[PDB]
């Protein structure tokens, strides 16, 4: 239909478009590299290649697909690997025995031929149906019940509903009548990669994410269907925190969409998806591959794919949230995504605003990060899901005033700022307890009250102790520990106890692999109770003794409790919640006995 | 392959500026079409088509633009991208920047032609770094170890012996599994690519590899500083293609040494300025990250073949910094970083590796029961903790005074001194085993008391504290 | 002895620490502005002229 | 014969150079030596007057021919050169009086001359150097103020609207400067007989504002082998060479190991010890400034001593007095050996002195009782080289042996 005029890397001009649609996908050249329009100039158009562009020719045909970028939504997406162009990588590797990905390969996102069982939800002929009505369910695998739903822009009366049976994707199962037309339907539905899926209503979040890490779960809680921000450091986080979301998270599904990353890390993690099963179900061991989907685009991938992959991932997440399942989206991108925006702006010759980043970076980041929340779905029956976003930014070593970082912290409510010093200190969680913050605190008030009313005050006390330690660290560095008082001494002891027992979670050991909230709250309660008892003891300071003398005494006389407070970390959660609660209650009772007999002896 | 076509030959050179020549009235110009330039004097230069638009076509020239004129410059369009010849016979030879042999021998009789920037590997078919190798350097081997298929860049500045340590690593490259490892397939088949290096460094590397006895194994691609700049942007790509063939289609473990990535960034900046695009950070081209990603992501193990590629790209910090775009992007991409510190050089330690910023993201997978002792990770964690606490203690002692320092403070200072003296320092022609090296690390650790070794678990403490 | 040590520390701070850090801040500001801002604006102007 | 100036004259082969460049200045000759045909860089910020060092090298180097080129150099300097070289004589083995002006050619065009000609000037200079190299002679070229060449590139590129990559300097700066420096070396000449000439390049990169982070300085330091770091601190203190030991570095130390071994095996050890002493002196100066003169270790006192002597005597040359105008290598080795041997004797005394008092605490008393010998050590530099090699070597032997005997006897006394 049209022919190329100008080729410069990802940018390819195609004269002869005349009537063409903004962001309409167009195939370029004999190999048919799929690309989207970015800049109309008249009859001419500008197309990002989305592939390797070497070897084009002037007058090579360019065809219009007339449709914007879309990803095939349907049964069979779970446990699959897709590029930003929604290409099943394992399917490509199997169909074509060559280890490479051939240039301009055209493979359907989901195999039509593959069979799947069906289960209508007592649907009757002639019933009026609306978009998003969960008329039937399909078990893609154990513990995964894909409830097929009507497309959002679809409604009518059910003239025909298929009986339950084995069907391929190309097969039609549902027929609707509306306004005197008949509309057939297959399981697979297409949805634009932009323009988020419609939502009946947005709801205020109520439940925390309850991640394995202690600091993430207590100091900086995050609600279900809420934004997150991590600096994407190595060693931990994108390896540790990500593993915690993958197997230790209460989210039903994980959509890992890493883009612009180290290739070997994704090779390893893809080798890890089939393995590393988690026995979350009572009677079965849920292999994480069932509850994950990898959108993998390594650094060698084309630049436009770096922009496309994020929207593909968020579209998949919105799809899953439509069924009511709570799904988490971890994104190792948005670090290199800004670089991709810089590149496309530079080729398009747009004028950058700050440090070479195009201005609409902030707007696009705001859109993507606001595409997540707790949502009441469309159709019947009434159901509710959520999407939780965890997106990386520049590594913590660089300045946190970087435009991408500044844009993210504007909209993101929870920043889990990792510390380079902590990483060098080999402190594995590496979460800084000063820069990090979770604005979601006020919402979780009811949850914390119903769980444990005393938790709020002890958390505030722990925060105050940490702040005091950080504040007077400068003083003790300058002046010295000689002037430190008994209150300062117990404050430093409690701060060290926190830094060692509480904020540190190795996660490579069964006792530290996962820390349930009940164990975390008890450990914090024990630490705060010990701090309070020490405060009261040094405050009493009577009987020709006490204060710093009392502090030294309780350091030596009550050294056993202080030592086993550290071992409280080693208490194995697998032993069972009632046993751990009993053990911690006994420890608390002994701590109360401590500083009470020490009170009786009056030093 | 029914019938072929002879390449066109144009004389329409409407503009020659910088390293670029602007052709016109050309028909059917491919992108990245490789052109041969016949000057009026008859000498032949080869170049590439950087951009295609209408009948115009911007052509970059590899060998410079010091003889082109409108009247007599003739240019041909071969209608294909660069495809360097490759074969097993390419081993044990030295080549110019463009791949033209300079070993006074004959040109390569190709086994096949491979398009540069080879086909992308399906990510679902790559594999994690499986085995680990002994690098000889104590600092490299004991901490932030290098596994097969890893991407460990050495970070150095002007004057620091990055070339010397690169040569050392090449001679000391070896397997480590249970200290067991003819091994012709296991032979590392080092591919060395030097870009914009002083002639002295070139002769140094040449003599070092000639005397090493691996002249039948290594392969050198040189692009000296006096050589044309444009040639340098292809040399690492040629090296990557040769490594990919000799590794994947030939079943040999291959190690890659890229030299002076800053020089490559310089060529990229020169090309961008000549083409007059919008800059990035510090005037660099905005797509430099994509170029570095493509130049780095071409290494790693592959499921379908027995080969593997492990690359060690030495990088020159321009002003001895990291915020510079090139080291920053390299850190963004590469899964490791080894630092050579000017402070260490000031005290005259031949390996100046600063262990504190050094890190390997795949070090945990690299170390294993077969690879090392089970307590190797504990040793590394303890060494990190001790070094960090010792640096903080040294600062505290400096600010408060030497006498005011506590006993543990002087212990940490003594640990720092002994570590930086015995451990980091190593000989120039001397390699070393891993297991007794870990024993010496335990000696440095047991200098500290058992109680202070909180980072090490008690089990490994009982295992290897006394010894 | 304590007063001598403290006075020495304070005088050393006032005479060396601040007197070295303030020039460091001044040099950092001067370099950052007069290089990055100036050259970025010049690049933008050159690009604008190219388009013009 | 006419040669395209830009193109580099052909060479049969390029070979490793192993003949040190004898500058005649102790600091550059010993601390940071250069090989004949090597590449050097002298920043020389404003006011340091690097041209006196360049002129001294031109006068007293062992080169067969000198090609001095100044791009952007002030006219007075060229007048001074042309007026003073003919009278100054160099002594060959025949010994007859001869003017270095015959040995030297000047390609310089003053700062008033048009800027576009800076490139042409530097390339003509280097091609004349190469021409003399092909003749079998060992020639050295000095390129005054290549920063003016960089400014010429910026001005020319600015008119062409070529995009400023960094600080106005065009992108293709490192490439051209690299080619210019790369034309240097030691080569086997073409034709018969089998000449082996060389070209030595010692350029100058004046830092605007005295910050070595400057682009031209950065590229030079990137591509230079031996680097001599001029600093404003020593220049203000009227040190005269103003060659800072810390920043300066030589990559040619490994190559000249054979020459040093055949000359004197002691040289390597004494050089390393002097470097260590200087580094320790800097560290101790920082520590003392942080803490104070008091609480200073006796061993640290001995280290700071004779390091002050190094700075005052060996590392400094007047460069305008007959004795310090030219420093022969042997007397430099003797002075360095005297300094290190005094330091080693002090260390031995600290090790054993019949108690910690006499060993190290009485280092002040040792200085009091050894004052004459220490004054001889500091004055050894004052002697002129006109006395001749036998006179200087005999005097240095006498000084070293007298110092050792006096130190041992005083160490024997009360111990």
């Amino acid at each position: 239909y049209g022919y190329v005029r100008k080729v410069s890397g990802p940018v390819v001009i195609a004269d002869g478009m005349n009537g063409a649609a903004m962001y309409e996908l167009v195939r370029v050249g004999h190999d048919n590299l799929i690309g989207e329009i970015i800049r109309l100039e008249g009859d001419s158009a500008t197309i990002q290649v989305y592939e390797e562009t070497a070897g084009l020719m002037v007058n090579d045909p360019v065809l219009r697909t007339h449709k914007p970028l879309s990803v095939e939504l349907g049964p069979g997406i779970l446990g699959n690997i897709f590029d930003g162009i929604q290409r099943p990588l394992k399917t490509i590797a199997i169909r074509s025995g060559d280890v490479y990905i051939p240039r301009g390969v055209s493979v359907p996102a989901l195999d039509k031929d593959t069979l799947w069982e069906f289960q209508p939800k007592k649907i009757g002929e002639g019933d009026l149906l609306t978009g998003g009505d969960l008329y039937a369910t399909v078990f893609e695998n154990s513990l995964m019940q894909h409830h097929v739903a009507l497309p959002p822009d679809a409604m009518g009366k059910v003239t025909y509903v298929a009986p339950a049976g084995q069907y391929s994707l190309k097969d039609t199962v549902l027929e609707l009548e509306f306004q005197g037309v008949k509309k057939s339907f297959t399981m697979l539905q297409a949805w634009p990669v932009r323009t988020p899926r419609p939502v009946s209503s947005k709801l205020a979040a109520d439940t925390p994410l309850l991640t394995g890490q202690r600091v993430l779960d207590a100091l900086f809680p995050s609600v279900l269907g809420g934004t997150c921000a991590i600096p994407g450091a190595f060693g931990c986080g994108k390896t540790v925190i990500s593993q915690a979301l993958s197997k230790y998270s209460n989210s039903d599904t994980v959509v890992y969409v890493g883009c612009g990353e180290r290739g070997n890390e994704m090779a390893e993690v893809l080798m890890d998806f089939p393995q590393l099963t988690m026995t979350l179900p009572d009677g079965r061991e849920e292999s994480v591959m069932k509850r994950t989907t990898l959108v993998a685009n390594t650094s060698n991938m084309p630049v436009a794919a770096r922009e496309a992959s994020i929207y593909t991932g968020i579209t998949i997440a919105e799809y899953f949230r439509d069924m009511g399942y709570n799904v988490s989206m971890m994104a190792d991108s948005t670090s290199r995504w800004a670089e991709a925006l810089r590149e496309i702006s530079g080729r398009l010759a747009e004028m950058p605003a700050d440090s070479g980043y195009p201005a609409y970076l902030a707007a696009r980041l705001a859109s993507f990060y606001e595409r997540a929340g707790k949502v009441k779905c469309l159709g019947g029956p009434e159901r509710t899901g959520s999407v939780t976003i965890v997106g990386a930014v520049s590594p913590p070593g660089g300045d946190f005033s970087d435009p991408v970082t500044s844009a993210t912290l504007s909209i993101v409510q929870v920043f889990w700022g990792l510390d380079k010093k902590l990483a060098q200190r080999k402190h594995f969680p590496s979460v800084n307890w000063l820069i990090s913050y979770s604005k979601y605190s006020t919402a979780l008030e009811s949850f914390y009250e119903q769980f444990d009313p005393d938790f709020i005050n002890i958390r505030t006390k722990a925060r105050e102790v940490l702040q005091r330690e950080d504040d007077l660290n400068e003083i003790v560095q300058l002046v010295g520990k000689d002037a430190l008082a008994e209150g300062d001494k117990i404050t430093l002891e409690t701060a060290k106890l926190l830094r060692e027992d509480y904020l540190a979670q190795n996660a490579f050991t069964p006792y530290d692999k996962f820390c349930p909230f009940y164990k975390s709250v008890w450990m914090m309660r024990n630490i705060i109770h010990f701090y309070n008892l020490a405060n009261q003891a040094v405050e009493k300071g009577a009987g020709m003794d006490g204060q710093k003398i009392t502090y030294t005494l309780i350091k030596h006389r009550l050294g056993d409790l202080f030592y086993r407070l550290v071992s409280q970390k080693f208490e194995d959660p697998a032993e069972g919640e009632p046993a751990l609660v009993a053990k911690f209650k006994k420890l608390h009772e002994d701590l109360t006995a401590g500083f009470r007999a020490l009170e009786d002896e009056t030093r | 392959e029914g019938t072929l076509e002879v390449a066109m030959e144009y004389r329409t050179v409407t503009g020659v500026a910088g390293p670029l020549v602007i052709l016109d009235k050309v028909k059917g110009p491919k992108y990245y079409e490789i052109v041969n330039i016949r000057l009026g004097d008859g000498t032949m230069r080869r170049g590439q088509v950087l951009e295609v638009d209408g009948e115009k076509a911007v052509v970059q020239v590899f060998e410079g633009t010091s003889g082109i004129d409108n009247k007599f410059t003739t240019v041909q369009f071969t209608g294909e991208v660069l495809k360097t010849p490759v074969s097993l016979d390419m081993l044990g030879r030295i080549f110019n920047g463009s791949g033209k042999p300079i070993d006074n021998g004959p040109p390569i009789l190709p086994e096949a032609y491979l398009d540069i920037s080879g086909s992308s590997i399906n990510p679902s078919e790559r594999t994690y770094p499986e085995e680990m190798i002994q690098t000889g350097i104590s600092t490299i081997d004991v901490m932030n170890s290098i596994a097969r298929g890893q991407k460990i860049p050495l970070f150095s500045a002007a004057g620091l012996p990055h070339n010397e340590i690169a040569a050392q690593i090449c001679r000391q490259a070896g397997l480590v599994k249970r200290l067991e490892k003819d091994g012709e397939e296991d032979n590392f088949a080092i591919v060395f690519a030097a870009m914009g290096v002083n002639m002295e460094t070139a002769q140094f590397f040449k003599r070092d590899f000639e005397e090493n006895g691996s002249m039948e194994r290594v392969t050198l691609f040189l692009n000296l500083a006096n050589d044309p700049t444009i040639e340098r942007i292809i040399t690492p790509r040629i090296a990557l293609t040769t490594a990919e063939y000799l590794a994947y289609e030939c079943g040999k473990h291959v190690l890659v040494i890229l030299t002076d990535m800053s020089s490559y960034a310089d060529a990229l900046r020169e090309v961008s300025a000549a083409r007059e695009e919008v800059p990035g950070r510090r005037g660099y081209p905005g797509y430099m990250y994509t170029d570095l990603a493509q130049i780095y992501e071409r290494a790693g193990r592959i499921e379908g073949r027995k080969g593997s590629i492990t690359q060690i790209p030495i990088l020159t910090m321009p002003n001895d910094d990291i915020t510079h775009p090139t080291p920053d992007l390299t850190g963004y991409i590469t899964e490791g970083q080894i630092y050579i510190d000017r402070q260490l050089q000031n005290r005259q330690i031949y390996p100046p590796i600063n262990v504190l910023p050094s890190l390997s993201r795949l070090m945990k997978s690299a170390i294993g029961e077969g690879m090392t002792r089970r307590d190797h990770s504990d040793v590394s964690n303890q060494l990190y903790a001790n070094y960090a606490i010792g640096k903080d203690v040294q600062a505290m002692k400096a600010v408060v005074g030497e006498e005011a320092l506590s006993s543990e403070d002087l212990l940490y200072l003594e640990f720092l001194d002994k570590f930086e003296r015995k451990f980091v320092a190593q000989g120039a022609y001397d390699s070393r085993n891993i297991f007794q090296s870990l024993d010496l690390a335990w000696t440095l650790l047991r200098i500290f008391p058992r109680e202070l070794l909180h980072r090490i678990p008690g089990k490994t403490l009982d295992q290897y504290y006394s010894r | 002895l304590t007063l001598d040590e403290a006075i020495k520390t304070t005088n050393r701070r006032v005479n060396a620490l601040e007197n070295v850090v303030k020039p460091r801040l001044e040099n950092t500001i001067t370099y950052i502005k007069g290089e990055l801002d100036e050259l970025e604006r010049e690049d933008f102007f050159r690009l604008k002229k190219i388009q013009g």
